């Protein structure tokens, strides 16, 4: 019957990623940029 | 190509000089929905 009980806090770290693939514009074309503008010479 | 509001005395919103002094002259801009090619998937797989 006997067993220990432990409660506490943990931080998994900044190198955690539980899922495969990606979760931001999943169907976005692998190279397509977005609306942007950039500088250039004369 | 691009522009800028003129002296704006009245009804001069489209009345415009050439702002491209700061920009290019043939900047690329798209219109409307992008090109697309639909293809159904599951039924094709089941048929295969």
């Amino acid at each position: 019957s006997t067993y220990f009980d432990i409660r506490g806090v943990l931080d998994r770290g900044p190198t955690f990623k539980p899922y495969s693939g990606t979760a931001y514009n999943a169907l976005a074309p692998k190279g397509a940029p977005n609306s942007c503008e950039w500088e250039q010479n004369e | 190509q691009a522009v800028k509001t003129t002296a704006a005395n009245g009804d001069q919103g489209n009345t415009t000089w050439q702002k491209d002094s700061t920009f290019a002259e043939r900047n690329e801009i798209g219109v409307g929905n992008n090109f697309a090619m639909e293809i159904n998937l599951n039924a094709n797989l089941w048929r295969n």
